[PDB]
């Protein structure tokens, strides 16, 4: 296309600065060669394409039975293996009921509680316990940790 | 104007407004941040486009671009990488985290600010929640002695026992016998 | 922690007080060849989630499908 | 977004600032060196509660279901459960729901008993003497 | 000079002529402003992100041709091709092996592209708004299940609920006002009448159905 | 206090190793059966059940669901509705309930 | 912290939905704007002070 | 609340819910970024593309991979087959030169 | 600032407007103090319904599963779908070299079959995710299909009507209340509180120690 | 922990403004009922209740 | 691209000193400011500041007057330096 | 159609092994140090 010219400076004669007018072209001639390389690669990018659309059917087919498997009732989706051996297993469940039976110090803050000197003004005096010092603290069955 | 917002449920009974606005039917397999991916995309496809403004002067061409950059930050916010994260405000409806509703601990982190009290600690509930240890793969090729020992382990099956707890792999807890190397920091 | 409703005074994990420290791993080969970064990747959802399915499969062959 | 609503609570980093939310109509942006604002731009003030674990939550159900069926005569073992299987934060958070409740209960009461005093304009006026009005 | 320099020639074509032509050659401020926003080709237009790829496409071009062209491991076991002692014969396809999984090199990119990452923390703390969770947040978990099938048990409830809703209230308008407030009321209660108002009965304050 | 403060109540032992701090073993662990051993031990459990336990599932379905109830009042309701018009103390012993 | 380098003060406003109500192109229209007002404040304080 | 609950505490709920967003060209970028970095890694240290007698980079790297390759003289193997293992042995001693 | 819009109404601000002077402005405020604590009262006295009727008990044994939600990672599988492209791109980009030059030989004759294995994995992973949210979104419309017809007959119990019975005579006593004076006095709603009054009794017993009696299932709030 | 880091991200916020009616934020209930109590009813003060 | 060519009298840089430190003070304090537990990363630097230098100190400075010179990098520039020579009276040796 | 497809998974490989995901990384790791060394020797026969 054409380049509106300001004739601010007259440009200098092509025959005498043949130099200066040279890089636009080698640099679309750059350009040219690669668009050779992309239409010669149309059947090689094809065929892969081409062969991922045909590897589309047989994925489908796999993915269904490795989730439904051969009776539709659980394929290899339902498999789980481990390299832990007996003892690494009962000490993973050990240290589960050690980390339910990890409490921290002094609980919660007890200003944030209901007062007693507050309920006895609203008309109910409460009563004082003991503490229950017989009951020891067990974890749950295993489902629960 | 307040007898228009009714105006779509006058027309309809209790039994269709619930099955037409409410029991819309599950179906979680749309690209719902396509409409993200589309505009915050947009930018960098501006750019290749914006790049080669034929306009001559070299300075020119840097007040287009620091005039582009300008729209982007209002919404990138810091321009330096690793530094923060980008400020978009998104509709409301009811499959914001969708995927994650099932988590406890991701609504705590984004509903609930809570109250330091006198006693300033994490309310014992919440620590007590979080010593229940994770789990963590065996898997590990960072620390020699397994890269070595995992190339001889033989993975056995392992029995479904009827829970969701089974420690098949290694504790997320830094006290565990096979994750001690690990720097929980 | 602090939206977990535990104020912080100061900052950083240089405890000033009665506490441990845990200072960075020293980019040596001694202690990079024994301690490692934990990795979050390598923190999963337990494969028993996967055992759900099996209702899937059951609900399925009741219902004819 | 909307400004955020005005809240008085601010922290200041070089010098007292004396932020007044009601003084400009919208809100300054935090300078490092200026000021920093309160948590919660957009928030509001709920009550929430925690959730009991599951085996505690089972325990609790095993001795009501023994409860209404055998009595609470026979259910000290399930009684003893919930005192050993549940955390012992849950047992305090258990303990302290009562002890609001009571609390609450006093509160509705105290409400209740100024409600129906009988005032010295309405002395011995019934159903009958209402006037037969409406709200309009 | 590419083909998208040209698009944009063409669509700037009365745009040039605004601004070369008339603006360019004045004097002043819009002397200035022309010459200044001159139309044109590019100076210093060339693309260095273009350029680092050539570079470093030839570059890495020539280390896989290295690489790859390997005599084979296949062909110096019989002795009769060319190599007779080769010691480390176990070590020729180690090179092209590496090369090809380079091909995977940005398709498996991060964490996010070896695994499914919702099963894995760092999904959990992003949806969080890449926020620090407890390291096993992945199992304090609400059952998905639950969540969503009470959704639509509750709607589904919801409609039965405004069929029985519709029954109560039109057999309470058929009801005397002594028996509308002595059902269901308190024993202790003594019923005492209260003056007769005209109080309509409607449904639905909204005009809704 | 000490930021990194634990109360355990079982036993635990920890490592006498240098720069390592965890624990190696808990006292008086005793292995179970493997879970090939307790898989086996399941699947004789499941097939008598899928043999000889679904008769009259139905009815013990509908009385375990109506037990689920938050009130009496609509656990009896359920047994007179659902499930033929079954007694709260006779369906109680059914399932087990009753001391 | 918009122009911070990696910063860790993040109970500054960092994760917190800051918006405004001034014009948009900010490091176009109002940024500029402030650096105007700069320029113009020593500019008049040194023909003062001089 | 009373049966299967905590305490009812006061919080403070969070209107705005940040999610961040999983796009695809943020890796797009983040790979560009890390592209230019390794870039100037092969700029700076592995560019032998100008003098080399007066760059020192190149001298030292021309000099030195001479100084490998005359070695198959020594008569060792297929100089072309063990070069890559001495690359992967540089990094097994190279730890003492932080290589 | 509890019961704004109904101390609002009470004050008259939705039909007139206040006193312009702060002494009977301020009158008028504490004059519906009483009134305040009778409405109170009224909307703690409303039965209870079973909880089993529009939410599914979360306690129940059935919701240990602590499932998922399974997901399609659309950008994941459209991030490694350019990545792919991207090297589709750069064969082609290099296609003279890759088909000629024999040093490329092995690349040129593997590049496909990582090419298919690479495609392979990126459409395993949306297939097999695919397959995944097509259960779940099956199984919970039939499962809760089956438990509303489980739960169907619990409306037919007559806390139902007890609790409707309720709120249509709260409304209509509500209705009845009306401001008889402007006097900025509590007896501006004389015939008020007997009306409430009336209402309160009719549902508890207020010669009793406790008239509120607490219940799990109760009105605290 | 130590992930992928990303060095350009956005963050988005769903926020519950509650005054756009573009989205399901917008309380419906309470803006009709709330307009429904403006109007003199005899019902009045029972919508204020609710 | 190209050499870049600049047609002033004096460098940037030192034309500059007093603008350029400036923002280079200001990128330090941008970092310092950024970086709340600086302390922490000195002192999680120490210990490889102290290693790496003195396991390395032999091989790059004290061979210069200690046991062994270890001239080999020497020998390449020297040799480096007779080719920059040669090469500078190509035309007169081929002529 | 085969199980030997089955290697394709990646969203359940933390059922098998999850190995894959670590050796890669080497593998990538190791290219990128080849490329440096031998474009360097193959190169630098030019001066
Ligand atoms: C045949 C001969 C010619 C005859 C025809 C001649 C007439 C042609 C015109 C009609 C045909 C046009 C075809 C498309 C139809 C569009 C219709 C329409 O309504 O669009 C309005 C359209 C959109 O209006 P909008 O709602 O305001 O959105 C823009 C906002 O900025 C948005 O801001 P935002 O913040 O709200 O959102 C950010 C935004 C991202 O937005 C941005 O970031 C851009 C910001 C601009 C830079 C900032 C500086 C702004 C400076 C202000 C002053 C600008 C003045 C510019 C005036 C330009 C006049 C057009 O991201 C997105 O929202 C999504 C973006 C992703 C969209 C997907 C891309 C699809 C494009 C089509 C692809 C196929 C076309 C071919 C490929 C392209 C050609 C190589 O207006 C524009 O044109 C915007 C300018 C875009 C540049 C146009 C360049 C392409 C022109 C192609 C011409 C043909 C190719 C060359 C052929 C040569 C041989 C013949
Ligand atoms: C139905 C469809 C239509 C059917 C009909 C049409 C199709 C007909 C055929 C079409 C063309 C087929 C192409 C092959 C036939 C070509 C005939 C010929 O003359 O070619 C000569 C041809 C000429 O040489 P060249 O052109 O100069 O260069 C060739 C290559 O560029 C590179 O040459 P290279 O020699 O340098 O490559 C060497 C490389 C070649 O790559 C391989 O073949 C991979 C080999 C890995 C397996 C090694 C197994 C070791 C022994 C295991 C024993 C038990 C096995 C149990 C297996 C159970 C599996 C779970 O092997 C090695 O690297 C050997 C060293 C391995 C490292 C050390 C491992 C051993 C020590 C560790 C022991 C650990 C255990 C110790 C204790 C044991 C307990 C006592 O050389 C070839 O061999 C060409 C093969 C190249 C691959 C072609 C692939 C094409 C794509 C097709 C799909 C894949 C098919 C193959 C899959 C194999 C399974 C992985
Ligand atoms: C701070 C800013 C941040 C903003 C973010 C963005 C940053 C900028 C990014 C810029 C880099 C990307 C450039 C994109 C286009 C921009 C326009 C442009 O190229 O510059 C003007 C460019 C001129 O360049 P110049 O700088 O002025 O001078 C060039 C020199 O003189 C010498 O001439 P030359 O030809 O030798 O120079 C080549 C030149 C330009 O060469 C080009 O022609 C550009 C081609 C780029 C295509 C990239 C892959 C896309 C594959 C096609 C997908 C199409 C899907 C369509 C689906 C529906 C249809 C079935 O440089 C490049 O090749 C740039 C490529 C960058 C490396 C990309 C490699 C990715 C592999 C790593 C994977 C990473 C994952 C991300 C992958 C994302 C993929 C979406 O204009 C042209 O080249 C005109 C080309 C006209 C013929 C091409 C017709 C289309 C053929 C497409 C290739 C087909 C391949 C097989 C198909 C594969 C899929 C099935
Ligand atoms: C939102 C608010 C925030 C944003 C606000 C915007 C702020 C933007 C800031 C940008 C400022 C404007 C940018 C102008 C250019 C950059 C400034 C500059 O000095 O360049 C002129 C200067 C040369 O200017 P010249 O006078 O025209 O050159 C004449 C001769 O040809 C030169 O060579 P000669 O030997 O023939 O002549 C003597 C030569 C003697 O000086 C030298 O030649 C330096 C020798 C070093 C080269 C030895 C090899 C080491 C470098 C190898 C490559 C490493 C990078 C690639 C590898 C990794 C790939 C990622 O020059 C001198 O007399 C003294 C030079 C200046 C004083 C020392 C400079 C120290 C600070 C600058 C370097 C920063 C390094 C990174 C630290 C930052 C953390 C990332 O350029 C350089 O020396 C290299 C710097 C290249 C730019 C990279 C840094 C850009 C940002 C710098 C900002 C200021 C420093 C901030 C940190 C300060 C820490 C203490
Ligand atoms: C065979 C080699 C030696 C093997 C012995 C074991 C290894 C040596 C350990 C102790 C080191 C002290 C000796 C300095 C050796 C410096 C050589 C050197 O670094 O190369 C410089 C050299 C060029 O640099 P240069 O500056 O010209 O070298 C001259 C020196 O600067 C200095 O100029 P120069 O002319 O004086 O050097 C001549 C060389 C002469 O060497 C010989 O001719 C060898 C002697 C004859 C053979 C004796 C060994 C017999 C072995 C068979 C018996 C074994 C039995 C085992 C059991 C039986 C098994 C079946 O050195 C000596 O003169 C040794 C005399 C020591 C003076 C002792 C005075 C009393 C000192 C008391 C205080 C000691 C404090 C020490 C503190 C702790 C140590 C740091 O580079 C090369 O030659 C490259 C090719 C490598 C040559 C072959 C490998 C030899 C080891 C080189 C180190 C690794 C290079 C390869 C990796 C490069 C990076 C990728
Ligand atoms: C095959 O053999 C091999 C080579 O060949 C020898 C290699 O060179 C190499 C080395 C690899 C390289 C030198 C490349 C290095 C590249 C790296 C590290 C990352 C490159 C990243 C970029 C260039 C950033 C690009 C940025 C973006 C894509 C985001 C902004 C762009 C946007 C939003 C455009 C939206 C995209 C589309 C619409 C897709 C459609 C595609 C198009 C081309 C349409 C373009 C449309 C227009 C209008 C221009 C390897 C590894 C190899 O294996
Ligand atoms: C991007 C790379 C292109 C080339 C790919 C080559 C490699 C081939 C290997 C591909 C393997 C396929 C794996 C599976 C990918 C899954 C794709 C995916 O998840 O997104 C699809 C998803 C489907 O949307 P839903 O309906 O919501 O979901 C329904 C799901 N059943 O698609 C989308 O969301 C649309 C966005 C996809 C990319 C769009 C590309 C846009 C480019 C614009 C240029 C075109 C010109 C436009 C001009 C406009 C004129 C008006």
């Amino acid at each position: 296309p054409k380049i509106v010219n300001p004739q601010l400076w007259p440009n200098p004669n092509k025959l005498r600065f043949a130099d200066l007018y040279k890089y636009q072209g080698v640099e679309m001639k750059k350009i040219n060669d690669s668009i050779k390389n992309y239409k010669a690669a149309k059947f090689y990018i094809g065929g892969i394409l081409g062969g991922c659309l045909v590897f589309k059917f047989f994925i489908d087919a796999a993915v269904d039975k490795y989730i439904f498997g051969e009776n539709g009732n659980g394929g290899k989706f339902l498999e789980m293996q481990t390299i832990n051996s007996n003892y690494d297993y009962y000490y993973n469940r050990q240290f589960q009921r050690m980390r339910y039976l990890t409490e921290d110090p002094a609980g919660d803050d007890p200003l944030q509680k209901t007062k007693d000197e507050h309920l006895v003004d609203l008309g109910f005096i409460p009563k004082v316990f003991g503490a229950n010092v017989e009951v020891r603290k067990r974890a749950p069955h295993d489902k629960y940790l | 104007d307040f007898a228009e917002l009714l105006r779509p449920l006058r027309s309809l009974s209790f039994n269709q407004v619930v099955d037409r606005y409410v029991l819309i039917p599950p179906n979680h397999t749309f690209y719902r941040n396509w409409t993200y991916e589309k505009f915050l995309g947009g930018f960098g496809l501006s750019y290749l486009i914006l790049r080669e403004l034929p306009l001559r002067n070299f300075y020119a061409r840097v007040f287009v671009m620091y005039a582009f950059a300008a729209k982007v930050l209002d919404h990138l916010g810091n321009p330096f990488p690793f530094s923060g994260h980008g400020q978009i405000v998104a509709a409301a409806d009811r499959w914001n985290h969708w995927d994650v509703r099932c988590y406890d601990n991701v609504m705590k982190a984004l509903k609930y600010i809570r109250i330091p009290t006198v006693q300033n600690n994490i309310p014992e509930a919440t620590r007590w929640y979080g010593r229940q240890p994770g789990h963590l793969l065996r898997a590990d090729t960072y620390w020699i002695p397994n890269l070595v020992s995992q190339r001889f382990a033989k993975h056995q099956p392992a029995h479904w026992d009827g829970t969701q707890n089974m420690p098949i792999f290694r504790l997320a807890d830094p006290k565990h016998k096979d994750s001690y190397m690990v720097q929980f920091r | 922690t602090l939206r977990a409703g535990k104020n912080i005074e100061g900052s950083g994990q240089v405890h000033f007080g009665y506490h441990d420290q845990k200072w960075g791993m020293p980019a040596i080969p001694m202690f990079q060849l024994m301690y490692y970064e934990l990795p979050g990747n390598s923190i999963v959802v337990n494969p028993c989630r996967n055992q759900n399915y099996r209702l899937y499969f059951e609900m399925r062959k009741k219902l004819g499908i | 977004a909307p400004n955020p609503y005005p809240n008085g609570i601010h922290f200041d980093r070089v010098f007292p600032t004396h932020y007044d939310p009601l003084a400009e109509t919208n809100r300054t942006k935090a300078n490092l060196q200026l000021i920093k604002y309160a948590p919660g731009n957009y928030s509001t003030l709920v009550v929430t509660s925690e959730k009991l674990p599951r085996p505690c939550i089972r325990t609790i159900q095993n001795y009501r279901r023994c409860q209404m069926v055998n009595g609470t005569e026979k259910c000290n073992s399930e009684a003893q459960d919930i005192l050993a299987i549940c955390p012992n934060w849950a047992l305090d958070h258990m303990k302290e729901k009562v002890r609001f409740y009571t609390k609450a209960l006093a509160i509705n009461n105290q409400t209740y008993i100024r409600a129906m005093q009988v005032e010295e304009y309405n002395q011995g006026r019934t159903v009958a003497d209402v006037a037969p009005k409406t709200w309009i | 000079m590419n083909p998208i320099q040209k698009a944009w020639l063409k669509i700037l074509e009365p745009v040039s002529y605004v601004i070369n032509e008339k603006m360019a050659k004045r004097t002043g401020i819009i002397g200035k402003l022309g010459r200044f926003f001159a139309i044109g080709p590019r100076e210093y237009g060339v693309h260095p992100i273009n350029r680092m790829f050539i570079f470093m496409n030839r570059k890495y071009m020539a280390f896989q041709a290295v690489a790859l062209h390997r005599y084979s491991f296949v062909k110096s076991l019989t002795h009769n091709g060319f190599h007779m002692l080769r010691v480390f014969r176990h070590f020729a396809f180690v090179l092209p092996a590496t090369v090809l999984a380079g091909l995977g090199l940005f398709v498996y990119w991060g964490d996010d592209n070896k695994c499914y990452s919702p099963d894995r923390f760092p999904y959990l703390k992003k949806r969080a708004g890449d926020m620090a969770l407890p390291l096993n947040s992945l199992n304090q978990r609400t059952s998905a299940h639950y969540i969503e099938i009470n959704a639509i048990y509750g709607a589904e409830m919801m409609k039965r609920y405004h069929k029985v809703w519709e029954n109560i209230i039109e057999e309470r308008s058929k009801a005397t006002d002594q028996e509308k407030k002595t059902r269901y009321a308190h024993p202790s209660y003594q019923y005492s009448p209260l003056p007769v108002v005209s109080i309509p009965n409607v449904l639905n304050p909204l005009n809704l159905q | 206090m000490q930021n990194t403060t634990n109360i355990v109540h079982v036993p635990v032992h920890m490592g006498h190793t240098h720069y390592f701090d965890y624990i190696d073993s808990f006292p008086k662990l005793k292995e179970g059966p493997t879970l090939e051993e307790n898989h086996i031990t399941n699947q004789k459990i499941l097939r008598e059940q899928l043999i000889s336990g679904q008769q009259g599932l139905e009815q013990n379905l509908c009385l375990r669901n109506c037990f689920k109830l938050s009130q009496k009042r609509y656990i009896e309701f359920c047994l007179d509705r659902k499930c033929g018009g079954a007694d709260f103390q006779r369906a109680a012993t059914i399932l087990g309930y009753t001391k | 912290n918009s122009a911070l380098i990696g910063s860790e003060n993040q109970s500054d406003s960092m994760n917190e939905l800051n918006t405004n109500f001034s014009m948009t192109y900010y490091i176009l229209t109002v940024l500029p704007g402030k650096f105007i007002y700069w320029i113009y404040e020593i500019l008049h304080t040194f023909f003062v002070v001089c | 609340t009373y049966f299967y609950g905590g305490i009812l505490e006061f919080v403070y709920f969070d209107k705005s819910n940040p999610d961040m967003c999983i796009l695809v060209h943020t890796l797009w970028i983040h790979l560009l970024i890390l592209f230019l970095i390794f870039t100037g890694f092969v700029t700076i240290l592995f560019s032998f593309y100008g003098n080399p007698n007066t760059e020192e980079n190149t001298i030292d790297s021309d000099y030195l991979a001479a100084s490998g390759t005359v070695e198959a003289e020594k008569e060792i193997t297929s100089i072309d087959d063990y070069l890559g293992l001495v690359f992967a042995i540089a990094y097994v001693f190279g730890v003492f030169f932080y290589v | 600032m509890d019961n704004y819009f109904t101390a609002i109404t009470l004050l008259g601000l939705r039909d007139q407007n206040l006193p312009p002077f702060k002494d009977a402005r301020l009158q008028r405020y504490k004059s519906i103090k009483k009134m305040i604590d009778l409405i109170e009262t009224t909307t703690k006295l409303a039965p209870p319904m079973p909880v089993e009727l529009f939410m599914l008990n979360p306690t129940d044994p059935e919701w240990d599963d602590d499932m998922t939600y399974p997901t399609i990672t659309h950008a994941t599988a459209l991030y490694k779908s350019s990545a792919l492209a991207g090297n589709l791109f750069l064969y082609a980009y290099n296609y003279n070299n890759f088909t000629a030059n024999i040093r490329l030989r092995t690349m040129r004759y593997l590049f496909p079959v990582v090419s298919l294995a690479i495609f392979g994995n990126i459409y395993w992973d949306y297939r097999s995710q695919l397959v995944k949210v097509n259960l779940f979104d099956e199984y919970i419309q039939a499962r809760a299909q089956e438990l509303v017809k489980q739960n169907e007959y619990l409306l037919e119990h007559e806390d139902v009507k007890r609790y409707v019975w309720w709120y249509e005579d709260l409304k209509e006593t509500l209705a009845r209340v009306h401001r008889q004076a402007n006097n900025h006095k509590a007896c501006d709603f004389k015939d008020s509180e007997i009306i409430l009054q009336d209402f309160i009794r009719r549902y508890t017993n207020p010669k009793d120690n406790l008239p509120i009696k607490f219940h799990p299932q109760g009105q605290t709030f | 922990t130590s992930e992928s880091v990303l060095a350009y991200d956005y963050k988005l916020w769903y926020l519950w403004s509650g005054v756009s009616n573009l989205d399901e934020s917008f309380d419906m209930f309470f803006n009709q009922y709330w307009a429904l109590s403006l109007s003199t009813s005899v019902f009045q003060l029972f919508y204020a209740v609710i | 691209g190209p050499e870049q060519v600049s047609p002033h009298y004096e460098s940037f840089a030192m034309s500059r000193k007093f603008l350029l430190t400036f923002w280079g003070g200001f990128f330090v304090l941008n970092f310092g400011m950024a970086t709340v537990d600086l302390n922490w990363i000195m002192k999680s630097t120490y210990i490889p500041w102290i290693f790496w230098f003195q396991l390395m100190y032999f091989y790059v400075e004290g061979k210069n007057s200690m046991f062994m010179p270890l001239l080999q990098r020497f020998y390449r520039r020297a040799a480096a330096n007779e080719i920059f020579t040669m090469e500078a009276f190509y035309h007169e040796n081929i002529e | 159609i085969l199980d030997y497809l089955f290697l394709l998974d990646l969203n359940d490989d933390l059922t098998r092994k999850a190995v894959f995901e670590q050796v890669i990384i080497f593998i990538f790791i190791y290219c990128t140090m080849n490329f440096l060394a031998w474009s360097t020797v193959v190169e630098l026969i030019w001066p």
